[PDB]
């Protein structure tokens, strides 16, 4: 699905075991 | 954390698909580092599999004394021959990682939108992507920043 | 936790889509902070992807002495050109986060309902959303508050 | 995809990850 | 844990939908507390989204000395205007939480069955729920009790 | 589904990171 | 762990649905306990929802001195009026839990098969289950034993 | 929903959460 | 870990379904153990539910002094009356576990292929499995070994 | 599915909370 | 079952569990 | 970590399916190891099940003194009789693992593409794979490297 694609890209961005935030900054 | 990333400025954006990536990175070192920092630029060629990741460039920064540091990180465009046709046009991801002694402490991700600029090609995309006509637009207004606990020794 | 968020009062609610967000934030500092507190207002433009987030405003508060503090956090409306058509009308969320030493310790989330107030628009919503006619109604009665453990 | 999946996605955005979400401050 | 919940007695059960919730709560304090305990009653208006939760009442209990304590926790009925039609009739949940210094250490949940008592309405439920005819029956024989590790300071 | 609804209500009862038991007691 | 469960012997098995549960429990106490042990028998009335659990019996054992201990734990049959029709005939589970200081350290689970023994009932099961004709057969040869870390 | 989902649900009830489930005491 | 499993040799493999399991187990004890080691052989009668597990044998080994140890662990065949028809023919799993003071520290798993050897029965398997004609072939070339952190006291 | 069966058998082999490796050895 | 499920299965085999997977050494 | 893997160079790539694997491995030892390092090459014969793994070779390296070390790790081709027909042609993975005191600290993974080089075979792949005509191409430009925390 289109949503599955988005979730897959988000997982690539986040990696695993960390805390993802919008910006630095 | 002994290293804090303050900002990433995306440069030469948007650009033709074949043009290089350019990021201005500012970071702070809380205390002197005896070893090097390893930075990478990783292009996700496909949301469907990590098989399609391309490490575009990798750089060693160091020895790093305490204080604020800046550098321009450049990387060549991804190889289109390794990008699946279904993923070429549309949104994908570009990553900037940094490791200290093999451990990733920061990951900066950007969504990247690859699209034709010609109304013609946009409405009727060819089956075989035309990379020479694709424009890469990194969504620089939305950096996704992940920090990871590491052993700073 | 050296900082505790006591309350968030949602102001100028409901409002036209183009009007600014306004939140009155009260918090307590248990001891003097040497570093700054970083507050953000984040608009989730789409439930389908984090690609559609809009950090509407970001503010540095500090140095923070021990005791009670209050401030009004304002933010401009989200950019409609970055909101997908399928997400424009209906429910979305707005977040308020605060970091210390780049570590998120509080996340306050509100469900936001964006709807037309005009009968003809409500019954027959245009294919291309008409943002000038949308009303934003933050569900202020239901704040969802998440605390995270950080290194103070 | 579904109406429920949208709700769950919004709830995940509200909560983030690794925290404790409660109704109110209170 | 400095605070242990011994029992929750559900009172005025079953009741008309518009009638108040009444719970008799017994708890033990192992040692004196300098701060207050915060109790809440939360009605889950919809299994589909936390958007529909309604905090029915919130109360500060304290200062709490060591020993056994009891109190009746009352809360007004949920607002039917905030309950989706698809969730009004059938089973939902009611929660009782307690925090010490903003940290939840106990959560008591009850399944709640909202049904018409008239054979007529039960067999043919109106499209727009008739809340004035709904009976709330809390399943008091099955309390679901969750405890969480917290910093008691 | 009807089972998904039950699982959703059970998640609301339990919250997260705790140990849920039947009764106090 | 200050308490170790050595064995559970299932008694009066199989039995009519309305007959009581009977378990002989043997356990070892490594040192003297100052608090009580709380044992429960929990009948899962429905695989679909925890709403259908029936705590059949609950017992306080204590103070517990160091050494070997045995007791017969009995519990009345579950209430059929609280069991959904779709779950009545077929497989379900029964649990035996023990807590110390309100903390669950052991959970013993048994699969339970509820079936008709009458040929005509087995072949043509009534829409409304006939509990007076169901036989409960606990699968005693397969105890599923879960230990949890607690604060002793 | 399915026959397998029923089995998995019963197994979750047997195991609870955060423990180590084994066959027997032994 | 005070106990390390060096190897498991699968013996009398393949075999008729009704024949016993035989494993030669070699293990090393780093330091003397005051209590016994408990070994089990568990046959997974069905991938669909743990209800169908059969503990085929259980054995107490000890007191265990430091050094290398070997033993043949035998177990009778599973009871076919407890194996669902849908799972009888095809691949399943056999497990070897060891506990020290009730805690599992090692789990050795093998895939097991149960098949008819007659071309006839292989192509047209009876609805009611014919266990007297089934051959058990443990995939001894692929042991799946799991170790778990335990309190060795 | 056939894949679900394989995943179920793999979960039985691994148990939970450990590290599964191919061989000892 | 699907082409994506195959990719995810191969990625799980590459990563194992409880580790941190990165592209390169580097 | 007392051992750090610096690089893996993939050799004799691409190759016929029946030809051996060859990897040049460079690693650094931070201090002298008293125990051996155990390296393995594991071929995933099927994405559908771990039942189809083939440990192609296993080697003991040690005692390992502090400093830089290099070695060529060779392994025979996988057995085609153990590879399911549906997995033979297309993408699979090969792993390189190293354990210390029986604890896996590094896993290096490579995607492997097995395809026919013959036009007629490529266009019309036989139902029964023709392994003598398959070419193995390890994707050496994309090593996926996983580090695990162990007790050194």
């Amino acid at each position: 699905s289109t949503e599955e694609k988005w979730a897959r890209l988000a997982r690539r961005i986040a990696g695993a075991g960390g805390v993802t935030l919008d910006g630095f900054g | 954390a002994k290293v804090q990333v303050n900002n990433v400025v995306v440069l030469d954006n948007p650009s033709p698909f074949y043009n290089p990536f350019q990021f201005e990175i500012t970071f702070e070192c809380i205390e002197d580092l005896s070893e090097d920092l390893e930075w990478k630029i990783i292009y996700v060629g496909s949301a469907e599999s990590e098989e399609y990741d391309q490490v575009l460039d990798s750089v060693l920064v160091g020895p790093v004394p305490a204080g604020r540091h800046m550098f321009v990180f450049q990387a060549d465009a991804p190889n289109p021959g390794l990008i699946p046709d279904a993923d070429a046009v549309g949104v994908t991801v570009v990553l900037i990682t940094c490791t200290y002694r093999g451990q990733e402490f920061i990951r900066v991700g950007y969504y990247v939108n690859n699209e034709y600029t010609e109304t013609e090609l946009r409405e009727n995309p060819p089956v075989k992507p035309d990379f020479s006509k694709l424009q890469r637009n990194i969504l620089a207004s939305n950096p996704r920043v992940t920090r990871f606990h590491i052993n700073w020794e």
